[PDB]
RNA sequence: GUGGAACAGUGGUAAUUCCUACGAUUAAGAAACCUGUUUACAGAAGGAUCCCCACCUAUGGGCGGGUUAUCAGAUAUUAUCAGGUGGGAAAUUCGGUGGAACACAGUGGAGCCUUGUCCUCCGGGUUAAUGUCGCUUUUGGCAUUGGCCCCUGCUCCUGAGAGAAGAAAUAUACUGGGGAACCAGUCUUUACCGACCGUUGUUAUCAGAAAUUCACGGAGUUCGGCCUAGGUCGGACUCCGAUGGGAACGGCAACGGUUGUUCCGUUUGACUUGUCGCCCGCUACGGCGUGAGCGUCAAGGUCUGUUGAGUGCAAUCGUAGGACGUCAUUAGUGGCGAACCCGAUACCGAUUACUGCUGCUGUUCCAGC
């Protein structure tokens, strides 16, 4: 067997989170700082799992035909000013 | 810059010749009257040979200058009559137009030479041409099974 | 000192000029080549109006059976098509990352010892206590002990990259060269004190007293003994000794005390196949048949599981027209858009090959007074 069994005297219970997002069609999943390093870790060990870039993620939002912030919205006053 | 070579496929098709006695109108049944056979006597060396005497007397001796410096043939088989030409890049025209004006064998005549794929690189061409095969099985089958 | 022309060095920066159209298939992936048009639906799932026949009621209507017309956003088309294609170095026999989770030396185990010492940088300054020696409220000098104070230049995981040396100089620490910005090596950086670590071997032959602070010769100072017109002896320090590139703890090569050293193993995979175990049915000593189920293990069976290029006997095209730039003309057009090099998983930094632009520096030639 390969596990670490659970003791409720001296065990960290952790609180987690995992919540939809609706248009932009994704699963995010929330939790405390100093707790998403051993989470994130054992995500793409997984071997079907790889990590995401913001120029990627402005491609899924391309693709699903959504909305983006820095690049996408040019009606909001810090949008056009950056963008600009 | 490396050796950007040109290969060419070619298939030996001979014509039903033959205008005494009747024919069937059919595709796979002339894909069988077309593909037949090549005959006895033909070889790498033999089909080198007379492709040499072609561009001699054809397109002359500085054209086949330009042509005789990359051209060998690669690969033949001759259960099937398909063979692979290795040329340059510049002169594949010259090539084709050589393949295309092949008369005869000195052995047998009454034959035609059509070239089918030309690609930069051999192991496309070998996907191609098992596709291609694979279409005329196809064909064969269809009009075997019916 | 200035302006023009030319050359040289370094730093930064870019490279198919851009757009348009075309390049055979019911054998539906053949211009050379790759990718794309798969989260299946017309609120047509008991759909809507309507035809005939029979039934019940009447001011509307509903049920039953049969053939069965019309309708599903531009009354249409089910069988077409789009986009992209080698770069600043892909190169160079360079380096590192995608294994380490912020040093949690990424973790574990074994062996050895000096057995992993919450230790100590040396050094410099202040304060307190003690003891000695000279002035006499008291101060000064020496030695010990205790406490405090003394510098991450910047980004980055790594590799590496570039900034400045007013706390002693004119050349901006030292040394050598460069034509000058500067280069290389040893170094430090809010240092309001400085700091070139130790060991070993080498500098052959001659020369010289000596090639590594061996020793020797001379001069000066201080101390001790014999001794007292101050003569001699010993010890310590400083300076010098003709030579050779040399006497300068200077130059060269190897080894770390850093938080003990060393060894061993992976945290790296996806499909396919084979075995084993788990629930269902038959049978009951281990058995057998299906889940397009899961976990472990093994196999040079495969890896286009491949990347807004992805080949691997190595694709990265041809032509025509238009727009822009440069150069030469006899009537107004013609030529050119180069060179280096082509990766083979991706990224970054450095070096090297060439063109053009830009700033600085140096040189030569020519004048304005």
């Amino acid at each position: 067997k390969t596990t670490v069994p659970f003791k409720e005297s001296d065990d960290p219970s952790i609180p987690l989170v995992i919540i939809r997002r609706l248009k932009t069609r994704d699963w995010i999943v929330v939790l405390p700082w100093f707790w998403l390093l051993p989470l994130w870790h054992l995500l793409n060990r997984i071997p079907r799992m790889y990590h995401i870039g913001l120029r990627q993620f402005q491609q899924i939002q391309y693709e699903n035909k959504q909305l983006y912030f820095p690049d996408d919205y040019p009606f909001t006053q810090l949008g056009y000013i950056e963008n600009s | 810059v490396r050796l950007k070579s040109r290969y060419i496929l070619f298939e030996i098709i001979f014509p039903p010749t033959d205008t005494n006695v009747e024919e069937s109108v059919s595709k796979a049944d002339i894909l069988l009257s077309h593909h037949r056979a090549s005959p006895a006597d033909v070889s790498i060396k033999s089909i080198l040979q007379e492709i040499r005497r072609s561009l001699s007397l054809n397109l002359g001796d500085y054209g086949s200058a330009k042509c005789n410096s990359l051209l060998q043939l690669k690969y033949f088989s001759n259960k099937t009559s398909t063979g692979i030409i290795r040329c340059h890049r510049e002169d594949c025209d010259l090539v084709i137009m050589a393949l295309m004006l092949m008369s005869k064998i000195g052995d047998v005549d009454g034959l035609i030479v059509n070239p089918v794929k030309v690609s930069g690189t051999i192991k496309k061409i070998e996907q191609f041409a098992m596709r291609r095969n694979s279409k005329i099985l196809n064909i064969i089958k269809c009009s075997q099974s019916s």
